[PDB]
RNA sequence: GCGCAAGACGGACCAGAGCGAAAGCAUUUGCCAAGAAUGUUUUCAUUAAUCAAGAACGAAAGUCGGAGGUUCGAAGACGAUCAGAUACCGUCGUAGUUCCGACCAUAAACGAUGCCGACCGGCGAUGCGGCGGCGUUAUUCCCAUGACCCGCCGGGCAGCUUCCGGGAAACCAAAGUCUUUGGGUUCCGGGGGGAGUAUGGUUGCAAAGCUGAAACUUAAAGGAAUUUGGCGAAGGGCACCACC
């Protein structure tokens, strides 16, 4: 790899559906404290809602649907 | 195992005189060494630039091929190769319920530079036409094909490559030819898509440096 | 490897062919003639599962390499050159591209004008596949 | 029985067409029959336009679009969901689906 | 068993049955 | 990335558009012959329509003899898949695919709908030729030609609607003008199998093409449409006796 990838912390705008096989993860809007400007859409598993803040290891990746 | 690119030199490009912009970018070549030199690893070297990165403020979607042809001393001189034009420009002018004329020469100018041109054009609908079509017919577009031979044909014979260069810059000849062909049948999208070149004769400097100043 | 140029006034050019089929992905990078070479890794370099060589992560990742690279021996500005896998087959490009390219770019150099080189054919040879299609 | 006006293709005085090929198959389809779809593309989606756009050497640049044209068989474009079966009533609609967005 | 095959094996009748009366002159 | 060589093909433009008796026909230019429709106050004057015998053309594949063989690719050689896989899938690959010269006359050769002629509703477009009319343009004036616009006429590919009418219905402006049954003419079918089979004749180098039965056996085989049902069919929702 040779790469440490700093750490980003993002904060959701809104909620979209739930993708998913079983619906088991839900497609957020999601925005950084940093530049508060770039916007992209994460893929998030678990009970979330409009406010929280999201660890984000890596900043470069879009959001794949169910497959 | 070692690095490659420690044994490298980078040289520069020029533009000939009929360009504004007179540097283009840089391209390397490895080092000379024994039987081959770097002289010669420039020598087959084609460049494809666009003419608003060679001009000052033109169309973008018109582009330019140059090739060195000598160096003399980090600095390599470049000569006309070719006309094309983008591919986004020539897939967006081609549209349904339209037909489109095609016309090519194998002209030669007044030295014995042997060219090849190509250049298109596309039926016009007009302001208050209703009818969706409007096609034209086989001998209409016998006679516009004809009339954009002689005009291909008409300016070139009377020239060599610096001023016809200068007169590929605009489409001047697409405008005479839009202009020519509105009797016929009225044409609207009006390029000179391609200029190849067949026949080259023996190098002389002396050209060059009238090409370059 | 090093020069004596300016680099706060303007920048040094290169380009880049990004060849992405429906199984691979290319990041090649020439000088401006295209003759001379500087760097390249494929999508199956990156990923050791050869599933998903065309996938977004490893064209992400070998044009975050290319990108790194071409920082490393000092090419900053670069034009694109984008090609499918052409023919007679499909023209569409594959599913790498788009990654590479926003990799390309999120890396930190300068982007140009970019361009589709996809060889078009005017009526060459026959498809692979019989009369019926491949049946499956 | 006879399931259509016409014979699921384009053709009224001619007898014969040339054969084009499909793209997400390979069968030999004729050309007024196979379902053909014009699409223009961006080469960057609405995502990467603004990734692109601040990493441009020129500014005010347009970005350039993808043109490609699709020849699909009937199997293919029907399991691609590109055309789907409707009503007895309703085969009879030749507008398009509308260009809202 | 479809008209075409049937017509194959049909015609792979009519080469024996007219192999073996050529063949029995 | 720069060049060389070989063969095949003519994308986008390309359409419910055109031509041809059908099969079929798409780069540019040149040569030769032919054809539909329109225009005619030209010419002959019944020369016409359909057709046993006979005759020309006729997709792809197949055969014989040459030149050439890029790609694709029957037979074949393998690798996976599977209980088996001499199948679907992937890598090679012989005849063939291309041209010339000579053969067969076969297709779901389908508009599954013979040709000529007459009559019976409406509408909007389209390709050709001719006619008329306000305006715009080939830069400002006039005329003619091209390009638009509004209409008429004849032929042609077609479209929408219809208690004309018909039909078992699907549907058809012909598949209508049919018990109120007769305009002219050629071919062809009498329940389903046996069977396009036996034999005879005939054509072909061959593969095969045309003509074409009977014994025996059977009470159904089929056409259109409605309802249910089940789809490894599609579009919306639901269930912890389903899942996460």
């Amino acid at each position: 790899t040779s790469r440490v990838q700093p750490i980003k912390l993002a904060r959701v705008t809104k909620v979209l559906g739930r993708t998913g096989s079983q619906g088991q993860c839900t497609q957020v809007r999601v925005e950084f404290m940093d530049d508060t400007s770039r916007s992209i859409i994460r893929n998030v598993k678990g009970p979330v809602r409009e406010g929280d803040v999201l660890t984000l290891l890596e900043s470069e990746r879009e959001a794949r649907r169910l497959r | 195992v070692v690095d490659p690119f420690s044994k490298k030199d980078w040289y520069d490009v020029k533009a000939p005189a009929m360009f504004n912009i007179r540097n283009i970018g840089k391209t390397l070549v490895t080092r000379t060494q024994g039987t081959k030199i770097a002289s010669d690893g420039l020598k087959g070297r084609v460049f494809e630039v666009s003419l608003a990165d060679l001009q000052n403020d033109e169309v973008a979607f018109r582009k330019f091929k140059l090739i060195t042809e000598d160096v003399q001393g980090k600095n390599c001189l470049t000569n006309f190769h070719g006309m094309d034009l983008t591919r986004d420009k020539m897939c967006s002018m081609v549209k349904k319920w339209q037909t489109m004329i095609e016309a090519h020469v194998d002209v030669k100018t007044t030295d014995g530079y042997l060219l090849r041109l190509f250049c298109v054009g596309f039926t016009k609908k007009r302001n208050n036409q209703i009818r969706k079509t409007s096609y034209a017919q086989h001998q209409q577009v016998r006679q516009i094909r004809k009339k954009m031979m002689e005009i291909m044909t008409r300016e070139v014979q009377t020239n060599d490559l610096k001023e016809v260069v200068n007169k590929l810059i605009p489409d001047s000849i697409g405008k005479d030819i839009e202009k020519a062909c509105q009797s016929i049948y009225p044409l609207h999208d009006v390029f000179v898509r391609k200029v190849k070149m067949l026949k080259k004769p023996k190098f002389e400097l002396g050209k060059l440096m009238e090409l370059h100043g | 490897s090093l020069g004596p140029q300016v680099a706060e006034g303007e920048n040094v050019f290169g380009v880049c062919h990004i060849f992405a089929s429906f199984n691979d992905t290319f990041v090649h990078v020439t000088d401006l003639s295209g003759k001379e070479t500087i760097c390249r890794v494929t999508g199956g370099m990156k990923v050791k599962a050869d599933r998903d060589e065309s996938s977004p992560y490893a064209a992400m990742l070998a044009a975050q390499d290319v990108a790194q690279r071409c920082k490393e021996l000092g090419i900053t500005a670069l034009h694109i050159k984008l090609r499918a896998t052409g023919g007679n087959r499909t023209k569409t490009p594959g599913p790498g591209a788009q990654s590479a390219l926003r990799a390309l770019a999120r890396s930190g150099m300068k982007i140009g004008r970019i361009e589709d080189v996809t060889p078009i054919p005017s009526d060459s040879t026959r498809r692979k596949g019989g009369r019926r299609g491949r049946r499956l | 029985t006879k399931k259509r006006r016409n014979n699921g293709r384009a053709k009224k005085g001619r007898g014969h067409v040339q054969p084009i090929r499909c793209t997400n198959c390979a069968r030999c389809v004729p050309k007024d029959k196979a379902i053909k779809k014009f699409v223009i593309r961006n080469i960057v989606e609405a995502a990467a336009v603004r990734d692109i756009s601040e990493a441009s050497v020129f500014d005010a640049y347009v970005l350039p679009k993808l043109y490609v044209k699709l020849h699909y068989c009937v199997s293919c474009a029907i399991h691609s969901k590109v055309v789907r079966n409707r009503s007895r009533e309703a085969r009879k609609d030749r507008t398009p689906p509308p260009r809202f967005r | 068993m479809r008209a075409k095959w049937r017509k194959k094996r049909m015609r792979r009748l009519k080469r024996k049955r007219r192999k073996m009366r050529q063949r029995s002159k």
